[PDB]
């Protein structure tokens, strides 16, 4: 915190900044050394750990040590300024120009969030929309996790072409935490083959030399090769790579946390500067400081966050559910944390659900209403009252996220309905200094996570920075609450996931990586025992031994305890069937590994 | 004789007691300024739009709004330097005609048109997002509220933003008004029916405003001082009876001791106390005097300004339905004297705590600062002002304080600000 002026104390570096620390894995896949024993931490300790991981986002680099480029680096800040100047040219010509944000999973949902946010920013100035979003799914992935739709470079390039039809100037921002998603890779490739109208921008948090160098099946290049192509265009100002190192996740792989948070911080700050200059280093630091302010305010309520975590944990224990009701854009942020509970922690979609005021009309998704697609797609407050409410019990936990500028009346009446069914009501309330919570809600609510935001004298843009602060704050809380609850449930071995359904190529390679670090055997043998567990057969044939990874995923998608079985079978020498029976006889998946560990 | 001296001695406070009072005030100020504990603090220390920031804003910058019949006047006040670099204030305005539909229509469409006129003139002067201090003056035809309705109107549009603290109060308006004439004025104070204070705090000290450079007027709302129990060893039994009998049991404790609202009520309770002890009126009072609110605050002011023959004193007590003796009138005056004196010294301690804070925060061994003042009990009440002035000067050692009253005959709030600003411009 010596170079620039900061308003939050970040942890000192930083074993992950050394090249010798887990060199096999890229930064985004490495294990965070601060959380080496996260599996055995009480609620308040979990809050502290994750609050420190999120603090690593705002760390600045030491130039003399020659390590990774951080958020506060000359090159990173300069890149943000260059892309911002490109965004301006798009905004100068709203007729034929278009800014496109694209990503997979969380990155995709964030792309939607920021697209609508800056569309509403332009709408406030009576301007025409210039932002579009593209996500793997597509819009069906706003409510459900479709991890399998990530490995298709062709379908990515096509959808990008379909959107920018008729546009003369396109600024594309592909998001991969990450640098692994073939979907984004294909889009960047398509952009570089049409540089007359497309300007490619890659957003990630791994060095270009750490991207996946494995040939994308059914395609010509790897991610690293496509990235290195963009890097040559980068030096010539033809394209741009925005990849500041942010550090490993609290639980490794979960890019929905630091990766998601940094992506939101990075792009919003970048785009805000564009609309403001409609570019100095002074500008960026003013905006980034507000995000640091957002971090401090959020974790000043660590006591309250810890309570909400344990409350959700007790609910999950009693076979209960967490229902997140959000007002405005905070409702969408509520959904983003609910949708990632299914793939990350192997949870039923009924376990954690999110709702928004009001419905898809507020989400502003391009495919309109999706409520007809099934029960889980009913995601408004009206849908919650109609369907969900008359079935919740005492073991359920209902969370409410709103501001002090929302309809405090309809919120007050809603508490009365929920109290009729359950006592576990938690409230995340935002407020601008200095408006105060009425005694009505204050005496009706048990414990409330209240957040007060300082006045912003930042011209027209101040109001949106306020919204971004509230959105990011809510995310961090929901990130910590959901992840912390399932941590208390025993879904984490140390600081990485062991049991997860291999739904894409990245998860397959991750499963291989987990095998490599628990055992001492090579990648050759790790891929073997993994395949042995997927197909069940002890001796792999030839029709499956020459089958592509995409085929293995389609076969492992319907298998449970895939990786845990493969781990035990390699850890102690035994048949896959013996490894499978040893797990069923153990009290937990974690215990089956620890017993086989020695 | 000594019995009435023992009853009225509960209001007495020594110089040492005034010291803890002002130090406990300073603690509540610091607690309210911090973002962490602002929620539970009794003194909110609310930030305003009145600021001297490097973004161009200066103290005295104001947007005055005045509705009258079907006419709406927006006034832009901007202060700064000229070519010579000397102090200068400018004034601009524009008239508007309220539609007949908007006048008869609900309050929503009224403020919708109001916000429309504001947006239109701010764009014309290119200061739509400068966040200027706001003030309203109403005068409709004869056949949280105002700021809330205007906020909702701006929200319905959505082309700019306003905060709940945008509108200044009468206390802040006093500071600005006196600042226009004496630029050393950085403290506003009103001691009328209610009591409030505002002062220029360093931006770095205000955690409720994301800024580190410049100064900003902080609306203390210090009337709620003691709401968290830090004033319980200063409040007498009469104060507690007054509190519980009010419309807000437990709120605005400090204001109920130094404010003029319950000044007459405190004197009345003391009078009844003496009557029950056979020290006044023969031991019996009229049914009127035993009713809450019968002893008006203006009575207290008049008795304290009456001759030795008790002409006005006897006249008032006659109306209350009691034939008082000369000894009775003497006892009543001492009771009025006792209550008003406590109000003066405690209000002095509060202001001294602010002044001492500014002195300590500005690293000056001699703080040259003017205090703008207003209010019925400061202006009209005789002995109050002198006792007030003497007590601050006694407690503000290290400061050279100048006091100036608001310009009489111009009104309050925006009307006061607009009038003084126009006078300095011409
Ligand atoms: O949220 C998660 C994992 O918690 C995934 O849905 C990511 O959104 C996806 O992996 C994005 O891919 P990358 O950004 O890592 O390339
Ligand atoms: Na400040």
């Amino acid at each position: 915190t010596r170079k620039y002026q900061h308003v939050i104390e970040t942890p000192d570096p930083g074993k992950w900044e050394l090249a010798g620390y887990e060199e096999s894995l890229p930064i985004s896949e490495k294990s965070n050394p601060m959380t080496r024993e996260l599996d055995k931490a009480d609620p308040s300790q979990l809050v502290q750990l994750l609050r420190d991981c999120d603090a690593e986002i705002f760390q600045e680099e030491d130039e003399n040590l020659i390590h990774y480029h951080r958020l506060y680096s000359e090159s990173v800040l300069k890149t943000m300024g260059d892309v911002a100047k490109r965004v301006q040219e798009v905004l100068k010509n709203p007729d034929d120009s278009l800014v496109v944000l694209s990503g997979c999973g969380t990155s995709g949902r964030l792309a939607l969030l920021l697209a609508n946010s800056f569309n509403g920013l332009l709408k406030g100035l009576h301007k025409t929309p210039c932002y579009c979003y593209i996500m793997s799914g597509g819009d069906r992935s706003i409510v459900t996790s479709q991890e399998s739709s990530e490995d298709n470079p062709q379908l990515g390039a096509q959808e990008l072409e379909k959107v920018c039809e008729g546009k003369k100037n396109v600024l594309f921002i592909g998001i991969s935490c990450g640098l692994s998603a073939p979907f984004i890779a294909g889009q960047l490739d398509f952009c570089m083959r049409h540089l007359d109208v497309y300007l490619p921008v890659l957003v990630g948090f791994n060095p270009v030399s750490m991207a996946r160098n494995e040939r994308i099946e059914g395609w010509h290049s790897s991610f690293r090769q496509v990235a290195e192509r963009l890097q040559t265009l980068h030096d010539s100002q033809k394209g741009f790579i925005l990849n500041p190192a942010v550090g490993p996740e609290g639980v490794s792989g979960s890019s929905r946390m630091k990766g998601g948070s940094a992506t939101k911080i990075l792009l919003e700050t970048l785009l805000l500067v564009a609309h403001k200059a409609e570019v100095t280093e002074k500008c960026l630091l003013e905006i980034l400081r507000t995000y640091e302010r957002a971090h401090k305010v959020t974790y000043s309520q660590s006591k309250k966050i810890a309570a909400l975590m344990k409350q959700t944990a007790t609910s999950l224990q009693k076979k209960g559910h967490l229902y997140i009701l959000g007002w405005g854009t905070l409702g969408l942020v509520g959904i983003m944390d609910a949708v990632e509970c299914v793939p990350t922690y192997q949870a039923d979609w009924r376990d954690v659900r999110g709702f928004i005021t009001g419905g898809y009309h507020s989400i502003e998704n391009k495919e309109g209403d999706l409520s007809s697609l099934g029960p889980q797609f009913s995601i408004s407050h009206e849908d919650f009252v109609k369907n969900v409410l008359p079935s919740v019990s005492e073991t359920d936990t209902v969370l409410l996220i709103f501001t002090l500028d929302d309809d405090l009346n309809q919120i007050e009446k809603l508490v009365a309905l929920v109290k009729e069914k359950t006592s576990n009501i938690q409230v995340i309330c935002h407020a601008t200094a200095g408006q105060y919570l009425p005694n009505s809600l204050k005496k009706t609510i048990p414990s409330i996570i209240g957040l007060t935001w300082p006045i912003l004298f930042l011209e027209y843009e101040g109001a949106f920075i306020q919204k971004f602060q509230r959105e990011l704050s809510t995310k961090w809380i929901l990130d910590t609450v959901t992840s912390g609850a399932y941590t208390l449930r025993g879904k984490i071995f140390r600081n990485f996931m062991v049991d997860f359904k291999i739904n894409n190529s990245k998860l397959f390679h991750r499963a291989t990586s987990v095998l490599q670090r628990l055992t001492g055997q090579s990648q050759q043998r790790c891929t073997e025992v993994l395949l042995q567990s997927i197909y069940g057969e002890q001796t792999l044939s030839e029709q499956i031994r020459n089958t592509t990874i995409a085929g293995h995923v389609e076969a492992a998608a319907s298998q449970d305890k895939v990786l845990p079985v493969a781990i035990v079978s390699l850890l102690r020498s035994c048949t896959i069937q013996d490894s499978r029976s040893r797990i069923n006889s153990s009290l937990s998946i974690r215990s089956a590994i620890e017993s086989s560990m020695n | 004789q000594n019995e009435v001296d023992q009853i009225l001695s509960e209001f007495h406070l020594q110089e040492e007691d005034l010291h803890v009072l002002m130090c406990r005030m300073q603690a509540e100020m610091e607690r309210g300024l911090h973002l962490e504990t602002n929620e539970e603090a009794s003194v909110k220390m609310l930030p305003t739009y009145v600021r001297s920031t490097p973004d161009g804003s200066e103290v005295g910058d104001f947007l005055a709004l005045d509705l009258g019949g079907t006419n709406f006047r927006v006034m832009l006040v901007k202060v700064g330097e000229d070519l010579e670099g000397q102090w200068k204030v400018e004034t601009k305005h524009k008239m508007y005609s309220i539609p007949v539909d908007a006048m008869t229509g609900t309050a929503e469409m009224l403020f919708d048109y109001i916000a429309e006129c504001i947006s239109d003139y701010l764009d014309q002067q290119n200061m739509k997002h400068k966040k200027l201090p706001l003030g309203f003056t109403f005068s409709f035809p004869v056949r949280n509220n105002v700021v809330g309705l205007l906020r909702d109107a701006i929200k319905r549009r959505g082309d700019f933003e306003m905060d709940v603290v945008a509108m200044v109060n009468d206390t802040v308006a006093t500071m600005i008004s006196c600042y226009y004439e004496d630029h050393h004025c950085e403290v506003g104070l009103i001691v009328g029916t209610g009591c409030n204070a505002c002062y220029m705090e360093e931006m770095s000290n205000v955690e409720l405003v994301e800024g580190e450079e410049g100064r900003m007027c902080v609306n203390t709302e210090w009337g709620a001082f003691g709401d968290t129990g830090e004033l319980e060893d200063f409040r007498l039994e009469y104060d507690r009876v007054v509190d519980e009998a009010s419309l807000n049991p437990g709120q605005q404790l400090y204001e109920k001791m130094i404010g003029g609202k319950y000044m007459g009520e405190l004197v009345r309770l003391v009078l009844i106390k003496m009557v029950n002890e056979n020290l006044l009126f023969g031991g019996e009072s009229s049914e009127k005097l035993k009713t809450r609110g019968a002893f008006e605050t203006q009575f207290v002011s008049q008795i304290e300004a009456d001759t030795s023959d008790f002409k006005q004193t006897l006249n008032i007590l006659r109306t209350l339905g009691v034939q008082a003796t000369i000894g009775d009138c003497h006892a009543v005056r001492l009771a009025c004297e006792s209550v008003s004196t406590r109000a003066a010294i405690m209000c002095s301690a509060g202001l001294a705590g602010i002044l001492n804070r500014m002195r300590q925060s500005r690293r000056e061994e001699l703080l040259r600062i003017t205090v703008g003042v207003d209010g019925s009990v400061y202006k009209l009440h005789p002995s109050f002002k002198d006792k007030f002035h003497a007590t601050v000067l006694k407690l503000t050692s290290g400061c050279e304080i100048t006091f100036i009253q608001s310009e009489e005959g111009s009104g309050r709030g925006a009307a006061l600000i607009s009038a003084v600003a126009y006078k300095m411009a011409v």
